[PDB]
């Protein structure tokens, strides 16, 4: 139901109600549609018109769905209505079935969280950091609203969610339902080797590594020079590309065969069965309107129903 | 498949029993 | 990004402030003020979002103008139902010796909507 | 016969048996489908019904395959059956012929590794050279990135 936008599915459905009311007015107005019935008795002023409000709406629906109907129009006037509704439903279907090729091969689910905001409000997904790290200590000494609620969750559950290393964090993401808060240069390494894992959301803060020296060492002004030299030579990027690449994981930049099933088309067996339950409500609804008009010609509408059954 | 082919089998037996027992042209209006 | 660089409050060679600016930057960064100031300036007009490689269903922008040629075919047709009405009443004159109430009694028969007569 | 799963080809084939039995019951039940034949002699109580069990099943098959049939339905009741079977077989065919583009080819069975780059990153495919040759000695004394991982 996707290859046309939901305003086009309303404009098509208003066009069937539009054209069929236009076709019914013109058919009753045109003097050439009023043909003379009874060709066996060709002398009576009983000229009839086959276009009802039923048959006008079922030339509009019958030509919308390529099968066609009874009552081909008979005029120069009602065949321009019918002739332009055939060109309309030719293009709408040719635009539908040429776009439906792209929507039968598909997307997948999207994760229940997309940031730290969505992950703060849920109790369904547990989450923790490494105990005595710089990620725990970030949430411990924070006072912004979202990142303090995420510490209100962890401090109540320090024996459960705060793992002891980065390896116990990755395994509990795998073996459980867990949303481990790891620094963004380890996620780029793990989520390329493992293909089960992903990085939810952007970066919470911005930090950086650094060769630690004692308080007042003469090397921190020589390591700083020897890092800025390696960075402009491109060696700090050359070493990172040597390690953080590994297996360059795809899955779904291929999009193979994928025959259709109940997962793809599927729900037309719903609207098929919903159209038949509608119809048995109408066969009863015709049964009651007939028996109501049977009460006029005759008596005891209920037993007039029982005889014909 | 196991349930709905029984339901279609119900609709198939009824549609035979309507077809056999009815003179579709003769006089018989409004029947079943 | 071609490389990775960064800004920084420059101090003279051996100033005692670069170990106090460093502290007062790392304090502002964990409090979230270095992100709060950047969101105050670098946003501006949030120029509308791109709707990249995904579905792209058909709208009034794509097909659209067939509702024009549908409606242009029906305005053509009501000019013809009048045009059939006038050619019929002109040939109704040759049996009735033109009346112009012939076109009245004809458009009476339009309002005899009874599936017949 | 592939672009629909073999439970859909059974659900379509049960729907033709489904709808045609639903259309035959409603056509005999509806009092407006029972039209009066012989318009040349319009005085007899011989009102007929054109929907048999044959013609109901061959409105279901005839509209399943886009060619259409005789006996367009004549009611507000049997044209909702026929009108919803036309929308069913519109989508089933438009889903079939838009998926059949992928199953007349595929992409005719290419190889999982296509260079020494793709073969270096995989542990799934083992690989070696002749021992004490000039191919082993190439990877032994190399220091370019890809061809040293292949010696690791
Ligand atoms: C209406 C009067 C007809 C009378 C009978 C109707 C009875 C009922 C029957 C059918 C009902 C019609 C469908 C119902 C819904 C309308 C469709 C819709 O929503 O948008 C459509 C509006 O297009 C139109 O509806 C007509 C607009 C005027 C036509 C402009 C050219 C004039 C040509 C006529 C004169 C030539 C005469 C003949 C020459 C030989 C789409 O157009 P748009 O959205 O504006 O364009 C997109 C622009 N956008 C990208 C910015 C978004
Ligand atoms: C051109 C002629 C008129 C066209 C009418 C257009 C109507 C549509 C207008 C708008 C559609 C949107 C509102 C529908 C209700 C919303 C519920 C929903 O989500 O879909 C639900 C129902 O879906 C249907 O059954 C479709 C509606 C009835 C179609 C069949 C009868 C009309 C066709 C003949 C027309 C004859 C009548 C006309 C006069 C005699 C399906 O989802 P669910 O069942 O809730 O759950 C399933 C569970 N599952 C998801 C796990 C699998
Ligand atoms: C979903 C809607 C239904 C929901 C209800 C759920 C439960 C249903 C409950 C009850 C169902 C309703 C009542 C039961 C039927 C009995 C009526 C009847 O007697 O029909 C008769 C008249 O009928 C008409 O004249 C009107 C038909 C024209 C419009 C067709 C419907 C499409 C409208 C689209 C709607 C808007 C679409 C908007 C979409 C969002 C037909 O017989 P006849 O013409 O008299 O015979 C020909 C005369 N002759 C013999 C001389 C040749
Ligand atoms: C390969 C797939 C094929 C599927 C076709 C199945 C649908 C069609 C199947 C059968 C069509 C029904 C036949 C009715 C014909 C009417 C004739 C009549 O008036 O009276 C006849 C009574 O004869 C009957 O009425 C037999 C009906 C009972 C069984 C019908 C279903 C069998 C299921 C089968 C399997 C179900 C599973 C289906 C899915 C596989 C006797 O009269 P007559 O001697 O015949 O002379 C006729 C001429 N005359 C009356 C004017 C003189
Ligand atoms: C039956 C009749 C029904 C008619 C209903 C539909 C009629 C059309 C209804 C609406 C059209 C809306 C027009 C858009 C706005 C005007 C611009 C324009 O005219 O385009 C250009 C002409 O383009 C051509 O050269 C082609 C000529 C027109 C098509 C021929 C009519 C088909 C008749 C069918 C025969 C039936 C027999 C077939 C067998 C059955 C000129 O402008 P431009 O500068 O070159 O381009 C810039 C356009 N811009 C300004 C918008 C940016
Ligand atoms: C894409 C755009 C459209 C292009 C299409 C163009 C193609 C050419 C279109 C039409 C060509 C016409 C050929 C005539 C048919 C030959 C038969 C004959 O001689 O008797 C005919 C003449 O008797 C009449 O009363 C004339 C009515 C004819 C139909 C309307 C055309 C004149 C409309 C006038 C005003 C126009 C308004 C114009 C406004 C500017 C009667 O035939 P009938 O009426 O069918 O009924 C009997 C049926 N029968 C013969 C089987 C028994
Ligand atoms: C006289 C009696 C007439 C009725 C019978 C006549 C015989 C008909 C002939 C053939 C039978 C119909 C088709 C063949 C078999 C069904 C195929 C199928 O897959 O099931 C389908 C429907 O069945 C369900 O699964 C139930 C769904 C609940 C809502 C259905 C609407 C019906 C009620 C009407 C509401 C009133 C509406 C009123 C107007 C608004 C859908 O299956 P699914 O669940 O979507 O699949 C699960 C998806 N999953 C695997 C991804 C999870
Ligand atoms: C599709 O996605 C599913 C959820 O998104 C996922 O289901 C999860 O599967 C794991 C098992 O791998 C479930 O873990 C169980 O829960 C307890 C929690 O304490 C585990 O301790 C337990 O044993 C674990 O199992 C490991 C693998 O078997 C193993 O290393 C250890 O024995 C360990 O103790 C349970 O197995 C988890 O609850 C499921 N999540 C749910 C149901 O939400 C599917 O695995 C995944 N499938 C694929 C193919 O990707
Ligand atoms: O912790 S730092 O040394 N100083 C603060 N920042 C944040 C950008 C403010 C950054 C940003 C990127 C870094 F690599 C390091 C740091
Ligand atoms: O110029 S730096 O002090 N050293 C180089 N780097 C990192 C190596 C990328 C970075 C990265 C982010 C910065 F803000 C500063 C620097
Ligand atoms: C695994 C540990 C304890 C280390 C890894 N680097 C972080 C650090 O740089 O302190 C810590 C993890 C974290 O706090 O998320
Ligand atoms: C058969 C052997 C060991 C020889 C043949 N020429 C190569 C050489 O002369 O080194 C070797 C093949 C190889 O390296 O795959
Ligand atoms: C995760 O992805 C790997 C491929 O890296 C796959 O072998 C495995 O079946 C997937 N699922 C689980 C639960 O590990």
């Amino acid at each position: 139901l996707n290859p046309l936008s939901p305003d086009i599915w309303m404009y098509v459905l208003l066009a069937c109600l539009g054209v069929s009311c236009v076709l019914f007015v013109i058919a009753r107005f045109s003097p050439y549609e009023w043909y003379n019935p009874h060709p066996c008795n060709p002398d009576s002023d009983v000229v009839e018109n086959n276009f009802t409000l039923l048959n006008s709406f079922w030339f509009g629906v019958g030509a919308l769905m390529q099968q066609g109907s009874e009552l081909m129009p008979k005029a120069l006037s009602t065949r321009i209505v019918g002739g332009i509704w055939w060109f309309f439903t030719l293009i709408i279907i040719s635009s539908y079935t040429a776009n439906l090729a792209a929507f039968l091969t598909v997307e997948r689910m999207e994760s229940p969280i997309d940031s730290a905001d969505d992950l703060a409000k849920q109790t369904k997904i547990e989450y923790g950091a490494v105990e005595d790290g710089a990620t725990m200590t970030f949430f411990k000494k924070s006072k912004i609203s979202t990142y303090d609620k995420m510490w209100a969750f962890m401090s109540s559950r320090r024996q459960s969610v705060l793992v002891k290393s980065n390896e116990e964090g990755i395994q509990r993401v795998l073996t459980s339902d867990y949303a481990f808060l790891m620094e963004s240069t380890t996620i780029e390494f793990v989520t390329q080797r493992n293909c089960n894992l992903t990085q939810i959301g952007g970066l919470i803060d911005s930090k950086g590594y650094g060769v630690g020296t004692p308080m007042g060492s003469p090397y921190r002004d020589k390591i700083t020079i020897a890092i800025l030299q390696l960075q402009e030579e491109g060696k700090l990027h050359m070493m990172k590309e040597k390690w953080w690449r590994g297996n360059g994981c795809p899955e779904e930049e291929s999009k193979e065969a994928s025959a259709l099933g109940v997962q793809n088309i599927g729900g037309i067996f719903i609207v098929l069965a919903a159209g038949l339950v509608l119809s048995v409500f109408v066969a009863v609804g015709e049964f009651l309107y007939k028996s109501k008009k049977n009460a006029q010609l005759e008596k005891r509408s209920f037993c007039s129903a029982m005889v014909e059954e | 498949i196991g349930v709905t082919s029984g339901i279609v089998l119900v609709l198939l037996i009824i549609s035979i029993l309507v077809q056999v027992k009815q003179p579709r042209k003769k006089v018989m209006a409004c029947k079943t | 990004l071609i490389d990775s660089k960064g800004y920084g409050v420059g101090t003279p060679m051996g100033s005692p402030y670069r170990d106090k600016i460093t502290i007062a930057i790392l304090q502002l960064q964990e409090e979230g003020k270095l992100h709060m100031m950047k969101e105050k300036w670098w946003r501006g007009n949030g120029c509308p979002e791109e709707e990249s490689k995904e579905a792209s269903a058909l709208g009034v922008q794509n097909i659209g103008g067939i509702f024009i040629v549908l409606a242009a075919g029906l305005v053509l047709s009501v000019f013809v139902a009048v045009g059939e009405f006038l050619y019929k009443s002109k040939k109704n004159a040759q049996l009735e010796k033109r009346s112009f109430c012939s076109a009245m009694v004809e458009e009476l028969r339009m309002s005899l909507k009874c599936q017949r007569r």
